[PDB]
């Protein structure tokens, strides 16, 4: 015979629980993503981006190594 | 190449009598002439300085 349910209360706050919020971290990695390409996409023409992060890159970073010969250059 | 031409019509026949005030030396650079055939335009004229110590 059972006299009581048995149950516990998660704790939780504004509305969230751990068991909840834990089904969405890895969203969050997805959109924390999908927001850096985002961003290293639109700073891809700044020039310091490719100096320092783009041209880094293995095999594809001597895509954004690129010089402008000295005769054609007047600055 | 037409255009490296072209610019020698202006400057030995046209510059006689007329200008090309829009045009800088640095604009003829890496489309009719090197850097350094257009510093070498550029250094043969003399153009107003700011005044010296005097004034
Ligand atoms: C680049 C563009 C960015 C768009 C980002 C959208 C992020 C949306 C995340 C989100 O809604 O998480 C909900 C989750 C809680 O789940 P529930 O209680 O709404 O079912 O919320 C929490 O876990 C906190």
């Amino acid at each position: 015979y059972v006299k009581k349910p048995s149950y516990k209360i998660v704790p939780h706050f504004l509305g969230f629980n751990i068991p909840t919020v834990s089904k969405w971290i890895p969203i969050f990695g997805i959109w924390g993503a999908a927001a850096g390409i985002g961003a290293l996409f639109l700073i891809e023409g700044v020039p310091r981006t490719r100096q320092d992060i783009l041209s880094k890159i293995p095999i594809i970073g001597e895509h954004w190594i690129r010089e402008i010969p000295a005769s054609d250059n007047p600055f | 190449a037409s255009l490296r031409r072209g610019y020698q019509v202006y400057k030995e026949v046209c510059a006689a009598c007329h200008s090309l005030d829009r045009i800088a030396w640095r604009n003829l650079v890496g489309v009719t002439h090197t850097t350094d055939e257009a510093k070498a335009f550029a250094e043969e004229l003399e153009y107003d300085d700011e005044p010296d110590d005097e004034g």
